[PDB]
């Protein structure tokens, strides 16, 4: 999370287990909601991937959230700043005048 | 009378908001869904009654629709506005040079 | 008939694994997870260990949790970055059980305060009417 | 799964077809794609996949959005990406009677717009590419309603659904590249002229936010931007 | 590029720029009801 670059990404690498975590869940909820023993395993899997969903997701926010922050901290550099570390100030002067 | 504590607060707050829609469609679904996963792990989830779920199997594809299409949408932002940052980046170090 | 809603599967309250024990023993455990947390490096690891801790102070609810809040982010401005006050902002939402408790445990502790102004939904703290039309205002312009 | 092969086999047939037209870039920089140019059977929504009709049948007007949005992107990433964006974008607008909620066009339409004003190279490009949008600018004015309207009458606001996130992020555009302000080439200054000129002329002149509330610019220096100083 | 002789656009741009913030300070004086206005727009986006 160093950068505006680096936070996406990992923001991006985030996103990918919670959609994982969503399409299996929704596999599953279709399944026991289909028209047994069958419903007693689906009920049965069904905690584990909840108590992920929510890891998953908690975790995408606080990503959101500081990436939000990189971005402002890399937007009140101005020119100036990046400029300062010209090499030959002499020929730049000369061309102005 | 506003003391300048209250004023700082409130600039603060206007200097850090964003609207992001795509991000706030998929945290839509993912709340739409985990609330219903957490009622049926309940198990007095619901005849539709209120409003967290419908659980008929005729809206399940839907869902699962929505997800995909969200998640593609989210996807695709987070690309381009990346992809837009490398490239200033690389105009900047170009006029640079 | 719409469906049996029976459910045989079942689960105890044996969870709050890191935030164990009886909250009896009040400060002697508060100091030790205290100095726990500050003991921890690799802050990666430390907002994982957190997001546990916090879900499961979630599962309790209270002025002791709200002082123990108040140690943790004045432990924490040491360091240049504030974790735990963006964490708490996120999974304050995120859980799936929530009321107006959140909104006045907020509104008491002080010190992340700023940072809930920051992120989260905050149109409740900054409630002085002058503070909302100049809000108003701001935005706009 | 289902959604993302169909989303593939809708591209490439889509690339196909495009592929297919004559129109030139520069004949489409000043003129509009006429709808005679495209067969019937490409609008109305009749495709080559065609057969999820069930499975599809859930959301309509939205695949169709997040699929163009693709080919966009995946073109984009040149004088044969400008003219692969320019003819959908052309299309969105020929397209829009066909549509399950003929007003959900105007979301859609300036949707896509922001996304490639995004992905431009350098301002080379975007001055190479805005004498589209300013040949097309009446039909921005058109919020929701599907017939053209008054020369002289705009019907957008700055709080509307359609601007409502896009005023912003053309605002935060204009502010950066303001705040360059030493490394700034011509190409920068015609640029943002080109935008303010063209966000100036889509709010009507009496809207809340189109006259500035009397702020008296700071940063008038017309120094030699710490050069020769 | 103020003292020329033949280049006089320069001291042009000086005479404008002097011309318009004495029109607006003349107004803001004298008539004592943009004043009303100016100090309403200084207060709503900073009230200190």
């Amino acid at each position: 999370g160093r950068t505006y670059f680096e936070s996406l990404c990992e923001e991006e690498q985030s996103l990918q287990e919670s959609q994982t975590h969503l399409l299996n869940i929704l596999d599953i909820l279709s399944v026991l909601a289909d028209p047994d023993d069958l419903l007693t395993e689906s009920l049965k899997k069904l905690p584990d991937l909840h108590r992920e969903l929510i890891n998953s997701s908690i975790r995408l926010r606080y990503d959101k959230y500081q990436t939000r922050e990189a971005q402002l901290l890399e937007d009140t550099k101005t020119g100036r700043d990046v400029a300062a570390g010209v090499q030959n100030p002499k020929s730049i002067s000369e061309y102005y005048s | 009378p506003l003391s300048q504590k209250q004023i700082d607060q409130v600039r603060t707050k206007v200097h850090y908001s964003e609207v992001d829609t795509p991000f706030n469609k998929y945290l839509d679904i993912l709340g739409k869904v985990t609330k219903l996963t957490g009622s049926i792990i309940n198990g007095t989830l619901s005849n539709d009654d209120s409003k967290i779920e419908k659980l008929t199997e005729q809206n399940i594809s839907q869902l699962k629709e929505s997800a995909h299409l969200r998640f593609l949408d989210l996807q695709s932002s987070i690309d381009t506005k990346k992809v837009a940052d490398e490239n200033w980046e690389t105009c900047q170090q170009e006029t640079l040079a | 008939a719409l469906s049996q809603k029976v459910i045989p599967p079942a689960s105890p309250s044996q969870a709050s694994i890191l935030t164990e024990e009886v909250i009896r023993n009040w400060p002697e455990r508060s100091k030790t997870l205290c100095s726990d947390f500050t003991a921890l490096e690799s802050n990666d690891e430390k907002e994982d260990w957190l997001r546990t801790l916090f879900i499961e102070l979630f599962d309790f609810i209270d002025v002791a949790s709200f002082t123990n809040e108040l140690v943790n982010h004045e432990r924490q401005v040491s360091q240049a970055s504030i974790v735990g006050k963006m964490f708490i902002a996120v999974s304050s939402t995120v859980p799936n059980i929530n009321d107006l408790t959140t909104i006045s445990l907020c509104k008491l502790i002080p010190s992340l305060h700023e940072e809930l102004f920051k992120f989260s939904w905050i149109s409740s703290k900054l409630l002085n009417k002058e503070q909302t039309t100049l809000l108003r205002h701001l935005l706009k312009k | 799964s289902n959604t993302e092969e169909l989303i593939q086999n809708s591209i490439g047939f889509l690339q196909k077809t495009f592929k297919a037209l004559p129109v030139s870039f520069d004949s489409i920089r000043h003129e509009p794609l006429p709808s005679s140019m495209l067969h019937a059977s490409v609008l109305n929504f009749e495709w080559e996949p065609l057969e999820k009709n069930i499975s599809a049948i859930h959301d309509r007007d939205s695949l169709i959005d997040i699929i163009l949005k693709r080919f966009i992107i995946d073109s984009m990433t040149l004088e044969k990406g400008l003219l692969n964006s320019c003819i959908g974008l052309d299309f969105v607008y020929n397209s829009r009677f066909n549509r399950s909620n003929p007003a959900s066009w105007g979301n859609t339409f300036f949707e896509l717009f922001s996304t490639i004003i995004d992905l431009l190279n350098s301002p080379s490009t975007f001055l190479k590419f805005w004498p589209y949008a300013e040949s097309r600018i009446e039909w921005f004015k058109m919020n929701t309603s599907v017939e053209p309207v008054s020369l002289g009458e705009s019907n957008l606001i700055s709080y509307k659904q359609p601007l409502y996130e896009k005023l912003r992020h053309w605002n935060d555009i204009l502010a950066k590249l303001e705040n360059n302000d030493i490394l700034n080439t011509v190409k920068h200054y015609n640029m943002k002229y080109k935008l303010e000129n063209f966000l100036s002329e889509l709010l009507p002149i009496n809207e809340e936010s189109n006259f500035n509330r009397s702020a008296s610019i700071s940063a008038l220096q017309e120094s030699d931007n710490e050069w020769n100083r | 590029q103020l003292t020329q002789e033949d280049d006089d656009y320069y001291r042009k741009q000086f005479i404008l720029q002097l011309c318009f913030t004495t029109n607006l300070i003349r107004n803001l004086i004298s008539s004592d009801e943009t004043r009303n206005f100016y100090k309403s727009c200084y207060l709503r986006e900073n009230p200190l």
